[PDB]
This record gives C-alpha cells, sequence and structure tokens, in this order.
RNA sequence: GACGGGGAAUCAGGGUUCGAUUCCGGAGAGGGAGCCUGAGAAACGGCUACCACAUCCAAGGAAGGCAGCAGGCGCGCAAAUUACCCACUCCCGACCCGGGGAGGUAGUGACGAAAAAUAACAAUACAGGACUCUUUCGAGGCCCUGUAAUUGGAAUGAGUCCACUUUAAAUCCUUUAACGAGGAUCCAUUGGAGGGCAAGUCUGGUGCCAGCAGCCGCGGUAAUUCCAGCUCCAAUAGCGUAUAUUAAAGUUGCUGCAGUUAAAAAGCUCGUAGUUGGAUCU
C-alpha cells in the first residue's frame, strides 16, 4: 500500500499505450452527414428505449 | 400593486425601495460590509504565497481526505485555505511560492464534500498547472 | 540596434531586445551619477550601459550571444544552456530562511557568501530597491520558526510606506552602508535572541 | 482624438437551446443539401429574416394610408424583387411574414451555379467559385456567399483568365508536359 | 483587368515648377529634399536655444 | 467603488445595470495661498512663500514638478515602440516659403467585429433502395447513393520570391513573371460521453484509496462517472474557467406577487399631513 495519501498514485501505477493511425476530416460536410443518413437510412426506429450511433453492443 | 391612485407616486417609490433593500442579493451588492470582509476585494483572480499544506476530511457521505494549500495573500495579508484542482498535484508545488488563485464558481460559497474551502488554484510559479498536468511545460527549476 | 541579443539568467537564458547604448564619458568611472551621452554605435574594447525592460534575472560573468537571425523556437540557447550549467559556482539554493535585499549583485553575492559561512539559511535573492512585497515576504515567515523572519538591505534607500507598515506587526530592519557594523549588528541579534 | 469609424456589429446569433434533437436535424440538413460550411452562416441568415421579420413586424403595427407606411412599405418590396427571391405577382405587404431560409439560400451564387449546370457537385461548384473561376459581368468572384441579383442571373460564366473559359492551361498542365518531354527526351 | 487612377496636364514647365507639391518633383527628380533627421533638427535647435548672442550659429556646428 | 450629458448592454410589453473613455461642458496639474504681464490666467512646458518628496556641491549656495509624447520603478489578476513624417486635416506667426509627439504612418495586438483554406472529380475493392419478373435466391440497375492508404489527372492557395503599384520613403492590399501538394506530414484544436444535456451498459488498471463532480451523486476487487487506448457527439480558428451584470425572476410584481395552516394583519380605538371622493347645469 505505501501510505494512504501518496498523491499521484493511480496516476503513477497505471499502464502506458500509444496512439494510433491518423483520421481525416472533410469539415463536416460528410462528417456528421454519415450520422445523420445512418440515422436515417441505416438505422430503423426501434420500438424500445434508444439505438445511439455510438452503441457497440 | 394595492395602493393605487393617480395623484400618488412617491408612496409606491418608497415601498419600492424599502421592499428592494430588504432584500439579500442586492444587500449583499450594495453594501461595504460584504465587500470588505471578501478576501479577493472583488478581484476575481489574486496572487499569494504558498506557506503550509494540509489535508482536510471530506463529508460523511463522501470518504476520502483533500489535499490543500494554507495561502497568505498579497493584496489583504491574511490566510485562506485553496484546493488544488486535479489528481497529482501537490508533488508539483512546494513551501514559499507564488501562486494565482481563483473561486470554485459559486459566488464565495464551498462546493462539494469540502468543508471550509471556497478558492482553487489555477496558476504556480507563472507557468499553468495544466500544461504541468498535461506535459506542454516542464517545471521551473 | 537592429539586433536581439540573449543572456543567460537564474531560469536560464532570456531574450532581450536593446534599448538603448549608454555610453559615458571617458574622464569618468562608472560609479558616476546620471550623467551620459546616447550613442549609435560602438567602438571595440569599450565598457558601456545597456538597457532592457524584461529582465529581471541575471548573473554577471557570463558570455552573451548576439544572434543575426529571427528567434522563432528556443533552439539556438541549448549550447547556452550548456555554458550556464558547466561549472556552477554560484548555486542558489532555494530554501526557506533570511530575506536578503542588495543594490548590486556582488553585494548579494558577498552577502551569500556570509550567510552560507553563518550558517542561516537564505530564502530570496532579490535586488535594487526593496518595496512592499519584499517586506511581506520577510514578513510572512513569522509563522513556522520565526527567527528568520528580519529583512538585510545593504546601502538600499528605505521607501518610506513598507518603513511605516513594518512596525505594525513587527518586523525589524538591518540597514546599513558599509559591512562589518552589518554583520556585528545580525551577530548581536541573534545573540539577544 | 482620431479619425476612426469604432461602427461594427453582430451579424449571427447564438440560439438559446444549446443540445437539442430536432434544431440539429434541419441545421444539419441544410447544410448538407445546400453545401455550408458551418452554423455561422446560417444563423446569420437567419438573423437577416428575423431583421426582416421585425421591420415588417413593425410596418403592419402602423395604420393604413400613413406615407411612411407606404413609402419604407414600397422600398422593402421593391428590394426583396430586386434580391429575386420574391415574386413578381406577390406585390403585397404581409406576404413578408410567408418565407423561410432557403427561399434566401436559393439565392446564394453557389447554388446558382450549382443549378447553372457548369459544376458537378455543390461542393465542387463551392471549390470552383473559391478558387477564381467565374467572372459575375466581367468581375471576378471568389467568395460563395454572394447575392446574386436577378438582373445579373444571366451574366453569369466562366473567366477568361479561367483555362475552363478559354485561356493559358494550368500549372499542374505544363509540369506534366515538362515531365512528359522530360521522360520521352 | 481595370486599373483607375489620376492625372493632370500642365501648359509649361514653369508653372509645374511653381504650383505643385514637392515630393512629386522629386520623384520626377526635379528638386531634391534635405537628408537631415526631425532628431537632429531638434537637438540643434535646443542648441541654438541654449546660447545667446552670435555663438548660435557656431554651436550649430 | 459619484465628473454631468449626448449614449452602451439586455429586451414581447413595462423595465434593470453601466457611462474614466475620442462629441459638448465643468475641475486640476503634490496640496493649500498670493501675484505680474496681457483683451482674455489666480496660468503652473509663468513667478513667489509653506510642508512632503527630491538633484549638484570646494558647503558659502544653485536648480525641481511627465494626471503631454516614448520610457522606468512602485502597485496590482490587469494594459504596447526611449520608431518615421509635417505629405494628407487643421492650428500659430511679420506669413505661399517657417514650426507643431495637434495629428498622420509603421510595429507590438486571439479586447472585440466582418469575409474566409485544411479539398473536388472516376473504374473497380461492396450494402441496398428506385420501373418490370422469377411463390422465394437471380437479372437489366443506365440518375445510382454511401465508405477503405489500388491507379493517373482537373487544379489552385499559404510560403519562397523578380517586377509593378501605394507611400514624405517604404511596408500592408491588388496585378504579374519563375517556383511551389497524394498519407496533397503544406498533419485543427478545445471541452465531454449516468440525468439536466448532443454523445459506448467498449477494453485494461487501482479497487470509499487515488480521484471525478456547477447540482444530484460516482468510488466497498462486475466503476454505463476515477486513471489510460478505440469509437462517437458539440462548436470550430476557435474553445474552456473565475469574477461584475442582464434576461430567465410573475423569486421586488406600475402592467404583474403574497399575508387561516408554507416567511407574514400593529392588542384595540381616536386622530393632524398625504391618498380617494355620490347624483344633478343643452
Amino acid at each position: 500500500h505505501g501510505s494512504l495519501a501518496r498523491v499521484g498514485k493511480v496516476r503513477g501505477q497505471t499502464l502506458k499505450v500509444a496512439k494510433q493511425e491518423k483520421k481525416k476530416k472533410r469539415t463536416g460536410r460528410a462528417k456528421r452527414r454519415m450520422q445523420y443518413n445512418r440515422r436515417f437510412v441505416n438505422v430503423v426506429p426501434t420500438f424500445g428505449k434508444k439505438k445511439g450511433p455510438n452503441a457497440n453492443s | 400593486g394595492k395602493c393605487r391612485g393617480l395623484r400618488t407616486a412617491r408612496k409606491l417609490r418608497s415601498h419600492r425601495r424599502d421592499q428592494k433593500w430588504h432584500d439579500k442579493q442586492y444587500k449583499k451588492a450594495h453594501l461595504g460590509t460584504a465587500l470588505k470582509a471578501n478576501p479577493f476585494g472583488g478581484a476575481s483572480h489574486a496572487k499569494g504565497i504558498v506557506l503550509e499544506k494540509v489535508g482536510v476530511e471530506a463529508k460523511q457521505p463522501n470518504s476520502a481526505i483533500r489535499k490543500c494549500v494554507r495561502v497568505q495573500l498579497i493584496k489583504n495579508g491574511k490566510k485562506i485555505t485553496a484546493f488544488v484542482p486535479n489528481d497529482g498535484c501537490l508533488n508539483f508545488i512546494e513551501e514559499n511560492d507564488e501562486v494565482l488563485v481563483a473561486g470554485f464558481g459559486r459566488k464565495g460559497h464551498a462546493v462539494g464534500d469540502i468543508p471550509g474551502v471556497r478558492f482553487k488554484v489555477v496558476k504556480v510559479a507563472n507557468v499553468s498547472l495544466l500544461a504541468l498536468y498535461k506535459g506542454k511545460k516542464e517545471r521551473p527549476r | 540596434e537592429g539586433d536581439t541579443i540573449i543572456v543567460p539568467g537564474v531560469e536560464g537564458p532570456i531574450v532581450t531586445q536593446i534599448r538603448g547604448l549608454l555610453l559615458p564619458p571617458p574622464m569618468k568611472e562608472l560609479r558616476v551619477k546620471n550623467q551620459y551621452e546616447k550613442h549609435k554605435e560602438v567602438e571595440a574594447a569599450q565598457g558601456v550601459k545597456i538597457l532592457g525592460k524584461d529582465l529581471e534575472k541575471t548573473l554577471a560573468g557570463l558570455p552573451l550571444l548576439v544572434a543575426y537571425k529571427e528567434d522563432e523556437i528556443p533552439v539556438l540557447k541549448d549550447e547556452l544552456i550548456h555554458e550556464l550549467k558547466q561549472t556552477l559556482n554560484a548555486i542558489k539554493l532555494e530554501e526557506k530562511g533570511v530575506y536578503v535585499q542588495a543594490s548590486t549583485l556582488g553585494s548579494l553575492e558577498a552577502l551569500l557568501e556570509f550567510l552560507k559561512t553563518s550558517e542561516v539559511p537564505y530564502a530570496g535573492i532579490n535586488i535594487g530597491p526593496v518595496h512592499k512585497k519584499d517586506v511581506m515576504k520577510a514578513s510572512v515567515m513569522l509563522e513556522h520558526d520565526p527567527q528568520y523572519a528580519v529583512i538585510l538591505a545593504f546601502d538600499v534607500r528605505i521607501e518610506r510606506d513598507a518603513q511605516e507598515m513594518a512596525d505594525s506587526l513587527g518586523v525589524r530592519i538591518f540597514s546599513a552602508e558599509i559591512i562589518y557594523h552589518l554583520f556585528d549588528a545580525f551577530t548581536k541579534y541573534r545573540q539577544d535572541y | 482624438p482620431v479619425a476612426r469609424s469604432w461602427v461594427c456589429r453582430k451579424t449571427y446569433v447564438t440560439p438559446r437551446r444549446p443540445f437539442e434533437k430536432s434544431r440539429l436535424d434541419q441545421e444539419l440538413k441544410l447544410i448538407g443539401e445546400y453545401g455550408l460550411r458551418n452554423k455561422r452562416e446560417v444563423w446569420r441568415v437567419k438573423f437577416t429574416l428575423a431583421k426582416i421579420r421585425k421591420a415588417a413586424r413593425e410596418l403592419l403595427t402602423l395604420d393604413e394610408k400613413d406615407p411612411r407606411r407606404l413609402f419604407e412599405g414600397n422600398a422593402l418590396l421593391r428590394r426583396l424583387v430586386r434580391i429575386g427571391v420574391l415574386d413578381e405577382g406577390k406585390m403585397k405587404l404581409d406576404y413578408i411574414l410567408g418565407l423561410k431560409i432557403e427561399d434566401f439560400l436559393e439565392r446564394r451564387l453557389q447554388t446558382q451555379v450549382f443549378k447553372l449546370g457548369l459544376a458537378k457537385s455543390i461542393h465542387h461548384a463551392r471549390v470552383l467559385i473559391r478558387q477564381r473561376h467565374i467572372r459575375v459581368r466581367k468581375q471576378v468572384v471568389n467568395i460563395p456567399s454572394f447575392i446574386v441579383r436577378l438582373d445579373s442571373q444571366k451574366h453569369i460564366d466562366f473567366s477568361l483568365r479561367s483555362p475552363y473559359g478559354g485561356g493559358r492551361p494550368g500549372r499542374v498542365k505544363r509540369k506534366n508536359a515538362k515531365k512528359g518531354q522530360g521522360g520521352a527526351g | 483587368g481595370k486599373t483607375t487612377g489620376f492625372g493632370m496636364i500642365y501648359d509649361s514647365l514653369d508653372y509645374a515648377k511653381k504650383n505643385e507639391p514637392k515630393h512629386r518633383l522629386a520623384r520626377h527628380g526635379l528638386y531634391e529634399k534635405k537628408k537631415t533627421s526631425r532628431k537632429q533638427r531638434k537637438e540643434r535647435k535646443n542648441r541654438m536655444k541654449k546660447v545667446r548672442g552670435t555663438a548660435k550659429a557656431n554651436v550649430g556646428a
């Protein structure tokens, strides 16, 4: 344990990972139009609670 | 209103004056005692000198201990308690350092589970604490 | 006048823009009062006065580099941080002790080398005149063992407001124009303490 | 005491509700359909329509057969006709309260070039406007938010310095030719 | 495509030398102006203001 | 924590707050006092005396007022070049001709405001809708519509720079040669993802510790909130925090609040000011 009141504990002992590949941009011309047509054409409104675009479940 | 007469207006004006004076926020904002008793003296930010590091206990449902700094102000000359904002930041500062202090955002009241503390630390040793946390800048020697 | 000089300081090198080249008259020394002449171009091997704006922290006895290029990123000062790192002589041990003020850097150096042999720690290394900040940074040591809560001043004029408010909260003042009476006064104060 | 102006006003307006489904839905729909950059220009189009609506409400507040009412009623109706968004046969004062955002956005230079058939897509039209290729009556315009008047609708064509309308070929064309005779010889 | 500007036609060279700004005649090369700054002129004026008598011309160098 | 006003922010209506600040007027040049000249001054880039501060000195005596333009110290969270020119606008003089830190120009400048780059165009890596059939898989699918670093082009801009132009002289803008883009590394950040409130019951770690959290509340070895990676949403060259203020506040109610029990009508009565006053005259 070391001690109760040592600052930066979970910041210090956490693991370290790196980044990934660079993403692109269309200044929202299709960046938000993709989620628009995902919510409109692709995802149907199911009678229930909700169905989000980021729902990875 | 209730007193409804055509040739009377100073009765309504004096009654509105007394009822507006008999308030809380208007009485705080239009008296010199609230500005005199304010540690900042009516300023958004102020500078002070770090002299003690202490740890206060939190409230009853929320059980932890918070790291806070005793600071003596430059403009006035009285001691306060200031709370360092982010995780792993008490080790970034030491005793006898100049520091920039600001309120939490409750217009001079305690926020959350921390009793007796109404100010927070923004800048220390003329460098931003957020850059010290995120590693964008290296601490002065 | 259209050049950027870089002078090493306490926290590494600092960037200084030239303001003017005050050249003293040749029949007087540099310890003379405000009698100088502005010069546009200076000759070689001359002692002039150079003034800047945001200096606040310099060390004497160091080389200074004049850059003909344009500064955009601190990359040409790496060799400069190498010579200000090699052969450290006057290391500023920023501990919590007496607060000292001097008119010149050499007087401050003499006082700090007196104090490190007098084994009393030092806190601040500010130079020039004494102000409200200096007296208040001396007086904030009335907590946590208030023995080291006194001002040290060698041949610096005292502002009247600071001397007036020093008696309000009880901070005594060492003020002298010569060194050994100041040393004996400090010794007498410590022995009375 | 200087000879300055200090005269400036805000063009856009920030809405009261920051997050809501439906407002974001037709705002994103208008941005995607009309090829707009971000929400600032559609907010400023909303603000211009709000100014015109407030002027129309103030003018209809005043009674009939007042010379000021007829004066800027005729002035406002003539300005709206000269823009070209309002039809000629709808020459009435109270018809100002019956048009929407897309009517104002129809007279944009970008969508006018897109409807003229000399551009492929709406974003291609915005790029082609942005990059100094289309003149408006012997005057090149490099900006998309240009209100095309009704008299200037039939005088939109390519610039004479542009390679599309007849001129010198572009920078990559001569570089391609230089590479061609570099590799050939 | 189109550039605008303002011009004028005089009647003789003497009228053009009579009523014209000095900088435009200097641009045509028909006039030269003194290459003295305002500063050294101001300390020169103050130095003649310092002394009284015939020595004003002597101190002006 | 008051120079006044013309005004500024917010705003259905009615209102609240601020106005040192370029226009007008008033006051002062450390604070009082007195005065010469001049038409016009209690003048301070005029003088005289006091106190405070303060320069030089052979010590007998001389010289001071940046709440002007730059600049320094103090102070504070807080605010720029010891630059160029009288060319433009005016002002003063004996007056075309001289002067003006009045002013103009340039630099610093993410106070703030306006416009506006970071990409467009095909064949195929493939999922389906549009008009007609095969009970149902399949097909014409030409406008297709959308996404992943296969291919070569239609390109123009920042910057490097010749010139021209502007200008007292340049710089800034515009025009124009020669350069200048394929992961067009010529790389867009700022805050969040339980509710308010747009947005993952994702993965790994410490496990009422570290911490998050404007408010509810999350943390106890299954964390939809902590600490790091993937994805996603918000605004975008902009975003977050703290203070003073406005609307929301019909929680200061004149329009337009309440007084039995939620905060609330004097113990009751008389009575001078102020408030409100019957009908009736063509």
